[PDB]
C-alpha cells in the first residue's frame, strides 16, 4: 500500500494546494443571487492594454461563449501601482537597490546607476590584482557550476552568497582595473614604464639620494614612486584630491 | 572513486596550484634584477641566484596536487 | 588596505627571504602556507564586506535624497506557483 | 595641472588650502592663483546669498 | 515594445468587471494558468465565517491535515519519495496548457 | 635644544597625533555598544526590517575615521627638529576633532539604540530618524574641519 | 600623447561612440544598453583622466633601495 500510494500522494498534495489557492482567489470576488454578475478588479500593465484581451481570446473558443465577460472599463482616480524589473540579469543589483525603498509613479528609478557606480567604488577600496583575481575566479566557478548547483541548497547565508555572481564579477573587474591603475600586487610594483627621474649613478649606502621630474610617464604613478615617505605623502595627497573630485 | 575527496581535497589542490606560480616569479626576480627584492641597502645578499630553493619547492606541492587531482577529476 | 597589505607582505616574504635551504625550505613552505590563507581570508573577506555597504549607504544618502521624493507601492504579479512542504 | 609656479617662477598657494580667502576676507585671493579671481571671487561668494 | 521602468516607474491599468457568475469556477484556469496579475478585492465588512468559501475550505483543510499525518508514517519505516514528477514537467516554464 | 626647536617639541608630534584616533575609536565603540544590541530584539521579532536598522552604526563608523585621517595627516608634520608652536597647534586640533567625534558618537548611539525600537512597529518611521541622526556626524565634520586649517598653519609656519 | 591638447582632443571619441551605439544596440534588452553603456565607458574615461601625470609641481620620492643591481 505504501509503495502504491507514495507515487501519487505528492501529486495529490500539489493538487489540493493549487485548487485551494484558486478557491481563495475566487473568494476575493463578489456574488449576488438575483443578478448573475461576478465582480473583481485587477490592475493590468499599461503596455498590455490589448494583448491580454487576445489572451482572453484563448479562453473563449470553446471555454466561454465568446466570453470576455467584460472589456469595457470605468477608471477611478485611485493611484495605480508602479513596478520595476531586474532584466533577468542583475537580480541582486536591483533587489538591493529597492529593498532600501521605493519611489512614486513614472519617476526615474535609480536601479541602473547602482550597477555601474557601486562596484567601482568598492573596487578602489583595495584595488589589488591578486585579490580581485581570486574573488573573480571564485565567482566564475560559482556562475559556471550554478547550472547544477542552483538547485542544491547551501548555508542560509551561503545561498544568498551564491545569489550574487553578477555583482561579485562586476566588482572584481573594477578591482583589477584600479589595482592595475595603481601597480600593486599586494602593494608590489612591476612597472617597466620608466619615463625619466634623476637617479645619480653614484650613491653612498644610506645617503638620501633624491630625484627630480626629468620625464613623466603619461599615466605616471610608476614603480619609481616606491621610495622614501615622500612617496607616501605624494600618493596620499593625490588620492584625497581624486576622492574629492570623483565625489 | 580511488580516494575520498570530500576531505578538503579541493583546498589542497587550489593551494598547491597557487604555490608554484609564485615560485616562478620569485625565481625570475631572483635570477633577474628589479632592485625591489634582490637589490637594496637592506636586501639580504646571497647573490641574485637563490631560485634553486624555490624551484625545488614546487615538486612537493605538485605531488599532492596531482594526487588529489586523480581522485577529484571524477566530478569535473 | 595598502598599509596592511604592505606590512603583511614584508613580515612574511622578507622573512621567507632568509637564507636556509637544508630545512629552511620547510620553513618557507610553512610561511607561505600561512601567508596565503591570511592574505586571502583575513585580508579580503571582512575588508570588502565592510567596504561595500559604505558605498551602498552613501549612494542611498547622496542620491535618494534627490530621487526618493517618496515611496511607491509593490505589485509582484501572481499566478499558480509550485510549493513544497514536508513534516 | 593648468599651471605650475615653479616650472615658471611664480608665487603659489598651498597644496590644497585656498579657502578662507573667500569667506572671511571679501574678494581677496592672497595666494596668487589667477588674476580675475580677485574680481570674480566676490561674485561667486555673493550670488549664493539671495 | 519594452520600457526599462528602472530608469523610470510604471503603472498598471485597472479594469472594471461585470463578468457573469456562470463561468465562476470552470474559468479558474483562466487566471490560474498565466494570470500574472494582482487584484483589489471588494469583499469587505464581512469575514471568513461570514462569507461563503469558508464552508468548503473547512472540508478541504482536513485533507491537508490527514496528508501531513500520512507523511510521518510514510517516512517512518524505510522508504523515500520520488518527489513531484509533475513539478519537473507539469510546472514546465510558463504554459497555457 | 633652543626654545624654538627643543628636545621636547618633538614629543608633541610623538603623542599629539595619537589623540583623535583614540577619541574617535572609543566614540565609535560606545555607539556600537549602544545601538547594535538593538537589532537583537527586532530581528527575532520581525526579521523583515534588517537593512534600515544598520544605518546609525555605519554613521558611527563614518565618524570613526575623522580622527585617523587627521592623525596620518599630521604624522608628517612632526619630527625631532620641529617647533613647539607646531606641536601646540597640532595637539589642539587633534583634541578638538577627536573629542567632537566622541560627542557625536555619544549622541548618535544613544538615539539609535531607541530608534531601532521605534521603527520596529512602524517600518517607515525612519524618515525623521535619519533627519535627526545626520546631525551627529555633521557635528563630527565641523569637529574635524578646523584641524585642516591648523595643520595648514602647522605645515608652513615654524619657530 | 601628453599635453593640454591631449584630453580635449580625446574627449570626442567617447561622445562619438555613445551617439553611435545610442542608435544601434542589441535588440534583446534594447534600451538597457542604450541607457547603461554610455556611463559604462564614461567612468572608464573619467578615472583614467586623473591618473594622467604631466606638468607636476612637487618633488619626486627619494629612493633608498640602492645596491647596484
Amino acid at each position: 500500500e505504501l509503495y502504491a500510494i507514495a507515487k501519487e500522494l505528492d501529486s495529490w498534495f500539489q493538487d489540493v494546494t493549487r485548487e485551494k489557492a484558486i478557491f481563495e482567489i475566487l473568494n476575493k470576488s463578489n456574488y449576488d443571487t438575483n443578478r448573475k454578475i461576478l465582480i473583481a478588479e485587477g490592475w493590468i500593465p499599461r503596455d498590455e492594454l490589448a494583448t491580454l484581451q487576445a489572451r482572453l481570446g484563448e479562453m473563449i473558443a470553446r471555454l466561454g461563449i465568446d466570453v470576455p465577460s467584460i472589456i469595457q472599463v470605468l477608471d477611478t482616480n485611485h493611484t495605480p501601482p508602479t513596478f520595476h524589473r531586474t532584466n533577468k540579469f542583475t537580480a541582486g543589483f536591483q533587489s538591493i537597490c529597492d529593498c532600501y525603498g521605493i519611489a512614486q509613479y513614472r519617476e526615474i528609478n535609480a536601479g541602473l546607476p547602482t550597477i555601474v557606480t557601486f562596484p567601482f567604488m568598492f573596487a578602489i577600496m583595495f584595488g589589488d590584482m591578486g585579490h580581485g583575481f581570486l574573488m573573480t575566479l571564485a565567482a566564475l566557478s560559482l556562475v559556471l557550476n550554478e547550472k547544477k548547483i542552483n538547485k542544491m541548497k547551501r548555508g542560509e547565508i551561503f545561498d544568498m552568497a551564491f545569489t550574487g555572481r553578477y555583482i561579485i564579477l562586476l566588482m572584481g573587474v573594477f578591482s583589477m582595473y584600479t589595482g592595475f591603475l595603481y601597480n600593486d600586487i599586494f602593494s608590489k610594483t612591476m612597472t617597466i614604464f620608466k619615463s625619466g627621474w634623476k637617479w645619480p649613478d653614484h650613491w653612498k649606502k644610506g645617503e638620501s639620494i633624491t630625484a627630480t621630474s626629468v620625464g613623466t610617464y603619461p599615466i605616471g604613478l610608476d614603480w619609481a614612486w616606491h621610495g622614501t615617505e615622500n612617496a607616501l605623502l605624494f600618493s596620499n595627497s593625490y588620492k584625497m584630491k581624486l576622492s574629492i573630485l570623483m565625489g | 572513486r580511488p580516494v575520498v575527496s570530500t576531505g578538503k581535497a579541493w583546498c589542497c589542490t587550489v593551494l598547491s596550484a597557487f604555490g608554484v606560480v609564485i615560485l616562478s616569479v620569485i625565481a625570475h626576480l631572483f635570477n633577474t634584477n628589479h632592485e625591489s627584492f634582490v637589490g637594496s641597502i637592506n636586501d639580504p645578499e646571497d647573490g641574485p641566484a637563490v631560485a634553486h630553493t624555490v624551484y625545488l619547492a614546487a615538486l612537493v606541492y605538485l605531488v599532492f596536487f596531482v594526487f588529489c587531482g586523480f581522485q577529484v577529476y571524477l566530478a569535473r | 588596505h595598502a598599509q596592511l597589505s604592505s606590512v603583511l607582505w614584508t613580515m612574511t616574504i622578507q622573512i621567507a627571504f632568509g637564507f636556509r635551504g637544508f630545512v629552511g625550505v620547510f620553513m618557507t613552505v610553512a610561511l607561505f602556507a600561512m601567508w596565503f590563507a591570511l592574505t586571502c581570508a583575513v585580508l579580503v573577506l571582512m575588508e570588502g564586506t565592510s567596504a561595500m555597504l559604505h558605498s551602498l549607504r552613501l549612494h542611498w544618502v547622496e542620491s535618494m535624497s534627490k530621487f526618493f521624493v517618496g515611496e511607491g507601492l509593490p505589485y509582484e504579479p501572481f499566478a499558480f506557483e509550485y510549493k513544497d512542504m514536508e513534516v | 595641472w593648468a599651471v605650475d609656479w615653479v616650472k615658471d617662477g611664480k608665487p603659489a598657494p598651498g597644496l590644497l588650502n585656498m579657502l578662507i580667502n573667500m569667506f572671511l576676507s571679501p574678494g581677496t585671493i592672497d595666494d596668487e592663483l589667477y588674476p580675475h579671481q580677485a574680481k570674480v571671487q566676490v561674485f561667486l561668494l555673493l550670488m549664493a546669498l539671495v | 515594445e519594452k520600457e526599462e521602468a528602472i530608469f523610470r516607474s510604471a503603472e498598471m491599468a485597472l479594469v472594471q468587471f461585470y463578468i457573469p457568475q456562470e463561468i465562476s469556477r470552470d474559468s479558474a484556469y483562466t487566471l490560474g494558468q498565466l494570470g500574472l496579475v494582482q487584484f483589489r478585492d471588494l469583499n469587505s465588512k464581512v469575514r471568513a465565517f461570514q462569507r461563503t468559501f469558508v464552508n468548503e475550505i473547512r472540508r478541504l483543510d482536513n485533507v491537508e491535515r490527514q496528508y501531513r499525518y500520512f507523511y510521518s508514517l510514510l517516512k517512518k519505516h524505510d522508504i523515500k519519495l520520488y518527489e513531484g514528477d509533475t513539478d519537473k514537467y507539469l510546472d514546465g516554464s510558463g504554459e497555457l496548457y | 635644544m633652543t626654545e624654538l626647536c627643543p628636545v621636547y617639541a618633538p614629543f608633541f608630534g610623538a603623542i599629539g597625533c595619537a589623540s583623535a584616533i583614540i577619541f574617535t575609536s572609543l566614540g565609535a565603540a560606545y555607539g556600537t555598544a549602544k545601538s547594535g544590541v538593538g537589532i537583537c530584539a527586532t530581528c527575532v521579532l520581525r526579521p523583515d526590517l534588517l537593512f534600515k536598522n544598520i544605518v546609525p552604526v555605519i554613521m558611527a563608523g563614518i565618524i570613526a575615521i575623522y580622527g585617523l585621517v587627521v592623525s596620518v595627516l599630521v604624522c608628517y608634520s612632526l619630527g625631532q627638529k620641529q617647533a613647539l608652536y607646531t606641536g601646540f597647534i597640532q595637539l589642539g586640533a587633534g583634541l578638538s576633532v577627536g573629542l567632537s567625534g566622541l560627542a557625536a558618537g555619544f549622541a548618535i548611539g544613544i538615539v539609535g539604540d531607541a530608534g531601532v525600537r521605534g521603527s520596529s512597529q512602524q517600518p517607515r518611521l525612519f524618515v525623521g530618524m535619519i533627519l535627526i541622526l545626520i546631525f551627529a556626524e555633521v557635528l563630527g565634520l565641523y569637529g574635524l574641519i578646523v584641524a585642516l586649517l591648523l595643520n595648514s598653519r602647522a605645515t608652513q609656519d615654524v619657530v | 600623447m601628453s599635453s593640454f591638447y591631449t584630453v580635449v582632443g580625446v574627449f570626442i571619441v567617447v561622445s562619438a561612440m555613445s551617439v553611435l551605439f545610442w542608435i544601434m544596440a542589441p535588440k534583446n534588452n534594447q534600451a538597457v544598453w542604450r541607457s547603461t553603456v554610455i556611463l559604462t565607458l564614461a567612468m572608464m574615461f573619467l578615472m583614467w583622466a586623473i591618473t594622467f601625470l604631466c606638468q607636476l609641481h612637487p618633488l619626486v620620492a627619494p629612493r633608498r633601495s640602492d645596491l647596484r643591481p
